[PDB]
RNA sequence: UAGUGAACCAGUACCGUGAGGGAAAGGUGAAAAGCACCCCGGAAGGGGAGUGAAAUAGAUCCUGAAACCGUGUGCCUACAA
RNA sequence: GUAUGAGUAGCGAAAGACAGGUGAGAAUCCUGUCCACCGUAUGACUAAGGUUUCCUGGGGAAGGCUCGUCCGCCCAGGGU
RNA sequence: CGUUAAGGAACUCGGCAAAAUGACCCCGUAACUUCGGGAGAAGGGGUGCUGACUUCGGUCAGCCGCAGUGAAUAGGCCCAA
RNA sequence: UAGCGAAAUUCCUUGUCGGGUAAGUUCCGACCCGCACGAAAGGCGUAACGAUUUGGGCACUGUCUCAACGAGAGACUCGG
RNA sequence: GCACCUCGAUGUCGGCUCGUCGCAUCCUGGGGCUGUAGUCGGUCCCAAGGGUUGGGCUGUUCGCCCAUUAAAGCGGCACGCGAGCUGGGUUCAGAACGUCGUGAGACAGUUCGGUCCCUAUCCGUCGCGGGCGUUGGAAAUUUGAGAGGAGCUGUCCUUAGUACGAGAGGACCGGGAUGGACUUACCGCUGGUGUACCAGUUGUUCUGCCAAGGGCAUUGCUGGGUAGCUAUGUAGGGAAGGGAUAAACGCUGAAAGCAUCUAAGUGUGAAGCCCACCUCAAGAUGAGAUUUCCCAUUUCUUUAAGAAAGUAAGACCCCUGAGAGAUGAUCAGGUAGAUAGGUUGGAAGUGGAAGGCUAGUGAUAGUUGGAGCGGACCAAUACUAAUCGGUCGAGGACUUAAC
């Protein structure tokens, strides 16, 4: 089928109350205090578990 | 009146003393702690709380351990009630062991069913198909929504929407053994439930 | 599991060989039938001589399905053909001889003049 | 498995011999006409086994009067007296369903 | 299980990935491929422990037939062929270890597809 | 959007094998004096500092309406056809 | 000129994975290995037709049904 | 796209669609006729590996499997108008 | 006139009798009151031939009684 | 019949799927009369709770026929339902016969073949989430205002060859056994599927070769098959009762010294009404009830039901997952640990591994040995992965009466 009418200006902003973005799980490190994701390797630190993993 | 909760284990077979095969389910139990006694003078009806398992102490709360603490047991999972029982005969903190159903033999078994996700309109209600050949295109559809005149759709025209998850009794089953030392009742037939679930077992209503 | 337009065989000396079913008597829409049930049926192929000829509305009773019945012991019988025996509604056959083994479950249904003619009652 | 094998040790029969699918076997089964109890006899070929513990089963095939007759049995009935292993057979299969389409001088089994 | 592709393409993938971690001992991939490679690498090193074959003649399926891993000379250029490394190095490293030979870390989403990524090591 | 179809590199671009059909597009300031130099950024773009009477005249550059899309807030709204 | 439909349908038949490069930035570019597809053709040579798309060195505003350090794209030089 | 118990055209306007036959060698083959045909009419049988014999062609003996053109390709037939 | 004839032609009509089926207004064989066949806008037979129209058998089977399970693409969640 | 209605475009009757309502009732249920001996019947009154079959011939509405059944109801819902299906037939462009027309052509006469599009915006219906309210903040257990489901029936034995009948025949009311159709739930048995389980086997290609193995050929084809999902398999369901009624039958009794079921009053009375059986259910804004847990800083705005901030009980974010699952939710866990993966044992399941020896000229056979392999299934074990962490979250209004 085919839409019957123009949807007004109100029903846009009544649909779109569930078109949000959310951040989840930001914690402070143990070694630099920089907010980095829990259960994840800290990117600038390189310091998961207090152990440097990215090693060559 | 008589009531024991429990678990669900599996399916077996048993030759009886005449020699016939009989399909048999396996239901466990435990010690069986009575938690409160509800009276007309405080609650307007008469019933008994009952609950069967032992949590670890990590897995409960200070309200739960305050509610249990007038019976001196561990915190227990599956708290339910029982109606229609003439009381007497029930202190706070007894044990309603497996001894109660030795010759009960006529029993209502009230499980909770499995779950099967979204499924089609056939598998809920047994509506038949349409033809799979001779040019058609109407293999597996839920039918037509009704007549034209009322300009709407009546209620209870069944469509898709999740199979299972609701609780179902089965009436008038028999009891085969009562094994007190192993905490097992054996039942003829078929119990609705996934494994490790709850099963309530009562003396049946319809005599 | 024997239905309309399903072909049996004859285990008699009554001049018929292969029969189509017509109905599944007893009930108001019964689909199938097992050992010891009664059929309305009509003869397709025949032999020279003999009593029963082609194109006759003929009652019969199933012996030897290919999915036999549970017994309360726990055993199951399964034969390798289908068969029928033409019956006068006296529960009494027309022929004077029955071939092949015959399952025991006619004795619950009181075909006691048929069972005493079988070679082996299984 | 843990409680089931506990709860069903009283009824496991122990005096049942060892037979592979493909061995000719007599069955001294009991026939109950209510009060009367007489004993029939099969002599067939063993085809199936279904390992389950309490409720294993097996099949036997006569060829009686041209028409094949097949009957299963559970192992642990009180309504089977004995089982007599008679012959043995070179067979490289576990379930011999291919015997239905054969006759007479072609459904023969070898001997060991 | 985890379905990823058609039937034979999963076998191709799990032979392709798990002959790395035998040559390089570190891999950067996604989540799901990593968990299947958990299972398959730990099933192959325990054939690495026996030394029969039956250790050779079952490892000739989930290992690429020849992929050279050469950092060695005595006076030659002698070759370790990605199975000989199992039956020389990775075998006797785990003579006292039971199961559990792998670690999985959780780094970043990929730029193009936002697929979250994973490092697999051994020890 | 008028006036030639054509105020501008118009019977052009483009469309059809062909005969043929055929558009849109004007304006910084008086003077280019069209932003040296510093900072962020790979660049685009921006913030200072200057030119200028004016840069909310910065090149899509006089004025800058309406639909349309955003930010902040004084009042109201979760038993209602 | 701008909405609604809506951040919906679609993204035009096919098998990829890892290591190391370059770079402000990489599943999509380069290199290496293994795997896979056609093989009376998805291999080679020419006639029409197209008209510089060919080669070398740069570039990433628009085109490429995504990304793009790349290109039959843009700039400069050069080849019959 | 792949498989199915028991029944095998009860579906349907209609066996539409699917299922079944299909390779080579050998035996055999009707009414009817314009004497060329019908005719691949219908209906049946054999096929793998090893050894010996062999002129040629195959025979004889032995071995294994549920299945031996073991995969892919390769006619369903008859009776009447 | 011969030759056909409830027909690709027949309203009444599901004409009437026989065959075929458990049951057959469709088909085949016969009869003749041909509403309204008919001799080169040809009449009546006919082997072979037909992706032609109609009736019936064998073999085979998810078309069906009555549905059940698995694989792949789309559908669903996140990024462009 | 009329022509108000829809021509900037509304599809024909049957069939498929799915139903729903009315009662002038087809069966089952309760009654009155009889030209009702019995078994059967004829007619009329109450009554809509459930049920109402497979085929053969026609495009079919119609119909006829075969075999069943307790019975094979009559109608409305755009002669129900094509943004759900069929496109069968009647109503396109080809062609032919009969008849008509001088002719182009025509005939509700006939015969073969014939292009049917749509990515749901709003209401509607089926399922599931977010927010807030429920007047201090939380974790559990429930009452039931209302609502939905289910409601059918045959055959045999006994009372009894009794009552009735000259015979022929042959019961009411009771008790018992056993099926048909429908329907709820489950995988121990019978079976099906089971594409990362086991074996056989053809072609070609690759790992240098022999031996052993991978790739591709619909999963290459063929024989079995675990869990999970399943029916045709298994078990159960409609029992038994209570209250007020319908048609009908009365008791007592007068108006009307009798009679008379009715006005006063007092009863029997059906598968139907309301319960009894199963399920949902306090957004039931009239927002219910019980048990258990947690008790106080700063600013003064001027103390008012003020703002602001760290907390308690507790919940959430994140992570390993399945008995759950379109996503979200639900449930099991998070080092006080068996949540998943691995490891060691098994089990189902294939059916005798590779190497070596013996017998054979060979194809092959025997034995070392119920061997080898073993996806989801069962136990034990912290080896790997759930660490570190953060966010939210009460200080309890007024009037009156009783104490
Ligand atoms: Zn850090």
């Amino acid at each position: 089928a085919v839409p019957a009418r123009r949807t007004s200006k109100a029903k846009k902003a009544k649909r779109r109350t569930h078109y949000k973005l959310t951040i989840k799980g930001l914690n402070a490190c143990s070694n630099c205090g920089e907010m980095k994701k829990s259960h994840h390797v800290c990117p600038a630190c390189g310091h998961y578990d207090g152990k440097d993993v990215m090693s060559k | 009146t008589k009531g024991i909760l429990g678990k669900k284990v599996g399916m077996t077979q048993i030759f009886t003393e005449s020699g016939e095969l009989i399909p048999v389910t396996v239901v466990e139990a435990t010690p069986n702690v009575v938690l409160q006694v509800k009276t007309v003078e405080t609650d307007g009806y008469e019933a008994i709380q009952v609950g069967y398992q032992d949590k670890r102490e990590v897995l409960s709360n200070k309200p739960a351990k305050g509610h249990v603490a007038k019976a001196n047991t561990a915190p227990k999972r599956f708290i339910k009630e029982f109606k229609n029982v003439e009381l007497g005969e029930y202190e706070v903190g007894k044990e309603i062991k497996v001894d109660v159903f030795q010759a009960g033999d006529v029993v209502d078994v009230t499980g909770t069913t499995k779950g099967k996700g979204f499924q089609g309109a056939i598998k809920r209600h047994g509506q038949s198909r349409g033809p799979m050949s001779h040019g058609s295109r109407y293999h597996r559809r839920p039918g037509s929504m009704g007549p034209v005149a009322p300009n709407r759709v009546f209620k209870n025209k069944r469509l898709a929407g999740r199979m299972g998850g609701d609780r179902v009794t089965i009436q008038n089953l028999e009891v085969v053994k009562v094994d007190v030392e192993r905490n097992v009742i054996l039942i003829k037939g078929n119990i609705p439930g996934a494994k490790k679930s709850l099963i309530t077992i009562k003396s049946a209503v319809k005599a | 599991m024997i239905q309309q337009e399903s072909r049996l065989r004859v285990a008699d000396n009554s001049g018929a060989r292969e029969i189509l079913t017509i109905k599944v008597l007893g009930g108001s829409g019964r689909k199938t039938a097992n050992i010891g049930d009664v059929i309305v049926a009509t003869v397709k192929q025949a032999t020279p001589g003999g009593v029963v000829k082609k194109g006759e509305v003929v009652k019969a009773v199933i012996v030897r399905t290919k999915s036999g019945a549970r017994r309360a012991d726990g055993s199951y019988i399964k034969f390798d053909e289908n068969a029928a025996v033409i019956i006068r509604d006296d529960k009494s056959p027309r022929g004077t001889r029955i071939f092949g083994p015959v399952a025991r479950e006619l004795r619950e249904n009181n075909f006691m003049k048929i069972v005493s003619l079988a070679p082996e009652v299984l | 498995n843990p409680l089931i094998q506990e709860l069903t040790q009283e009824q496991l029969r122990t005096d049942i011999p060892a037979f592979r699918p493909g061995d000719t076997v007599r069955v001294h089964a009991k026939v109950v006409e209510g009060t009367r109890e007489r004993i029939q006899l099969f002599e067939g070929v063993v085809i199936k086994r279904r390992g389950a513990g309490i409720s294993e089963t097996y099949t036997v095939r006569k060829v009686s009067n041209g028409v094949g007759v097949e009957r299963t049995f559970p192992l642990h009935t009180p309504r089977v007296a004995q089982i007599e292993v008679v012959r043995y057979g070179k067979v490289r299969r576990a379930k011999l369903y291919y015997l239905r389409a054969l006759h007479g001088k072609a459904a023969r089994i070898k001997e060991i | 299980r985890k379905l990823g592709r058609t039937s034979s393409q999963r076998k191709a993938m799990l032979r392709d990935i798990t002959t790395d971690l035998i040559i390089n001992e570190r891999i950067v991939t996604t989540e799901a491929r990593a968990k299947e490679v958990r299972s398959t690498v730990e099933k192959m090193i325990t054939l690495g422990k026996r030394g029969d074959l039956h250790a050779r003649r079952q490892a000739a399926t989930f290992v690429r037939n020849e992929v050279a891993s050469v950092r060695e000379e005595d006076e030659s250029i002698v070759v370790e062929s990605a199975l000989q490394k199992l039956f020389n190095d990775l075998g006797p490293r785990f003579a006292e270890r039971q199961g559990g030979y792998t670690r999985i870390l959780k780094t970043e989403p990929r730029r193009g597809d936002a697929a979250p990524m994973v490092v697999i090591e051994f020890v």
